């Protein structure tokens, strides 16, 4: 009905309506990072997604 | 003592280079530290998940 991996999590599953194999992968996420020259110099900032 | 046997020490250096080139791939256990740290990180991630 479903598969697993080394992490023992959900990565593949069989739909209960048809016979087509599906795959489960989480979408894009991560910790946001910031680059700034400091408040004493300027105010422009460069936001970064890691 | 350098220029008395310059050809001899050049041949010895080439032989040592060939010997270490053979010995780097002679056994798969000559890089134990990198394999150990990689396996330790992989096992830490595996027990974490
Ligand atoms: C569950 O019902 C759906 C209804 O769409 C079935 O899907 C159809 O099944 C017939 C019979 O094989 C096919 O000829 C159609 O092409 C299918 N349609 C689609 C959109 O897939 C499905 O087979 C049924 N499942 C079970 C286990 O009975
Ligand atoms: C000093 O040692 C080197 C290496 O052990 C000797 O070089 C070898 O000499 C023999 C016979 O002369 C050759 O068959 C080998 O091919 C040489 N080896 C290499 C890597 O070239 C050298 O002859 C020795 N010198 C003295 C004065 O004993």
């Amino acid at each position: 009905q479903f598969g697993r991996d080394i992490a023992d999590t959900t990565d593949a599953v069989r739909d209960p309506q048809t016979l087509e194999i599906l795959d489960i992968t989480p979408c894009s996420f991560g910790g946001v990072s910031v680059i700034t020259p400091g408040t004493n110099t300027s105010n422009q900032v460069a936001v970064l997604y890691q | 003592v350098l220029y008395e046997n310059q050809k001899l020490i050049a041949n010895q250096f080439n032989s040592a280079i060939g010997k270490i080139q053979d010995s780097l791939s002679s056994t798969p256990s000559a890089l134990g530290k990198l394999q150990d740290v990689v396996n330790h990180n992989a096992q830490a991630l595996n027990t974490l998940v």
